[PDB]
C-alpha cells in the first residue's frame, strides 16, 4: 500500500497531480549522498559521482535517498509518493556516506547538472562560507536555465543574526526554510534576508536505504518539496524560464509571518502552477 | 566519535542534533566533527540530542 506523506497535500501538490501534471519530462538532479537506485519506490535514470570510491547510484548515508523520495517517490502500490513522481531523477553524488563533502565536489556536481541539461537542482546541504567556485557554479546554472534550490540551514535564530548558509545564501539559489505539519516554523530553521520560501521540514516521511522508509527532520527535507514543486510547474508550463518558475513559487506562497523567519511563506504549488 | 575523516566544509542539512561537551548543540554529526577539528580535539560528545 502507498501512503501520502503530509507535505504533498500541505503544499497542494496533490491538486496539481490530480490535474495530470506530475513532473513528466522534467530532469531533476539531487546533489547529495547518492540515491539507492535499487529502491523499489525510486526510478533513478542517471547521474554521476564526484566522491572518490563511491558510485552515483548507491547511498551509504540515507539522506540523499530520503531527499530524492520527497521529490520523486513513485506513484504506485507501495511506499510513499513524491511531490513530482514522474520526474526524470538523477543522482549526483557530491557528499560521502558520512554526509560530508568538499566544496569542489559540490561544484563539480553543479557543473555536471548544468552541462547535462537538468531543469532543477536540489542541494540539501550547506556550509558556513561557500566558495568563489560555488557562487560561479550556481550563477552559471541559473543563468543557463536551471532552477536551483537549497536548504536554508538549520542554525536557528538568535536576535537579528542572519543564519542562512551557502549555497542557499547565493542570490541565484532559492533558500528554503522548514515548517512542521501545523505550518509553524521549525525552531532549527535558519533565518535572514535571503530566506525565500518555506516547505515541510519536520517529521518528513520518505524513502530510505535499504528498501525502506524513515522520518527525518531538517531544512534538507524542506528543499526537495520546493524542487518537486518547480518540476510540477515546468511539467505544466514547459517554456517558463527558471526565473519565472522561481517567481511563481515565491509570489503565490501562503504568508506565515515576518519574511526574516518565513520568507514569503509556505509554497502553494496549485497557485504557483495556475 | 570517529571524526578522523574531517574537516569537510559541507554537510547535509538533516537536523539530528548532538550536544557537545561545550554544551553547544551541533546540527548533526558532520557539524559536530568539524567543531571537534576546530577545537584541536578538545571537544567531545556529551550526548546525542540537543543540549
Ligand atoms: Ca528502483
Ligand atoms: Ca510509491
Ligand atoms: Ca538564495
Ligand atoms: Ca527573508
Amino acid at each position: 500500500a502507498q501512503t501520502v506523506p503530509y507535505g504533498i497535500p500541505l503544499i497542494k501538490a496533490d491538486k496539481v497531480q490530480a490535474q495530470g501534471f506530475k513532473g513528466a519530462n522534467v530532469k531533476v538532479a539531487v546533489l547529495d549522498t547518492g540515491i539507492q537506485a535499487s529502491h523499489p519506490d525510486l526510478n533513478v535514470v542517471g547521474g554521476a559521482s564526484f566522491v572518490a570510491g563511491e558510485a552515483y547510484n548507491t547511498d551509504g548515508n540515507g539522506h540523499g535517498t530520503h531527499v530524492a523520495g520527497t521529490v520523486a517517490a513513485l506513484d504506485n502500490t507501495t511506499g510513499v509518493l513524491g511531490v513530482a513522481p514522474s520526474v526524470s531523477l538523477y543522482a549526483v553524488k557530491v557528499l560521502n556516506s558520512s554526509g560530508s563533502g568538499s566544496y569542489s565536489g559540490i561544484v563539480s556536481g553543479i557543473e555536471w547538472a548544468t552541462t547535462n541539461g537538468m531543469d532543477v537542482i536540489n542541494m540539501s546541504l550547506g556550509g558556513a562560507s561557500g566558495s568563489t567556485a560555488m557562487k560561479q557554479a550556481v550563477d552559471n546554472a541559473y543563468a543557463r536555465g536551471v532552477v536551483v534550490v537549497a536548504a536554508a540551514g538549520n542554525s536557528g535564530n538568535s536576535g537579528s543574526t542572519n543564519t542562512i548558509g551557502y549555497p542557499a545564501k547565493y542570490d541565484s539559489v532559492i533558500a528554503v526554510g522548514a515548517v512542521d505539519s501545523n505550518s509553524n516554523r521549525a525552531s532549527f530553521s535558519s533565518v535572514g534576508a535571503e530566506l525565500e520560501v518555506m516547505a515541510p521540514g519536520a517529521g518528513v516521511y520518505s524513502t530510505y536505504p535499504t528498501n525502506t522508509y524513515a522520518t527525518l527532520n531538517g531544512t534538507s527535507m524542506a528543499s526537495p518539496h520546493v524542487a518537486g514543486a518547480a518540476a510540477l510547474i515546468l511539467s505544466k508550463h514547459p517554456n517558463l524560464s527558471a526565473s519565472q518558475v522561481r517567481n511563481r513559487l515565491s509570489s503565490t506562497a501562503t504568508y506565515l509571518g515576518s519574511s526574516f523567519y518565513y520568507g514569503k511563506g509556505l509554497i502553494n504549488v496549485e497557485a504557483a502552477a495556475q | 566519535v570517529d571524526c578522523s575523516e574531517y574537516p569537510k566544509p559541507a554537510c547535509t542539512l538533516e537536523y539530528r542534533p548532538l550536544c557537545g561537551s561545550d554544551n553547544k548543540t551541533y546540527g548533526n554529526k558532520c557539524n559536530f566533527c568539524n567543531a571537534v577539528v576546530e577545537s584541536n580535539g578538545t571537544l567531545t560528545l556529551s550526548h546525542f540530542g540537543k543540549c
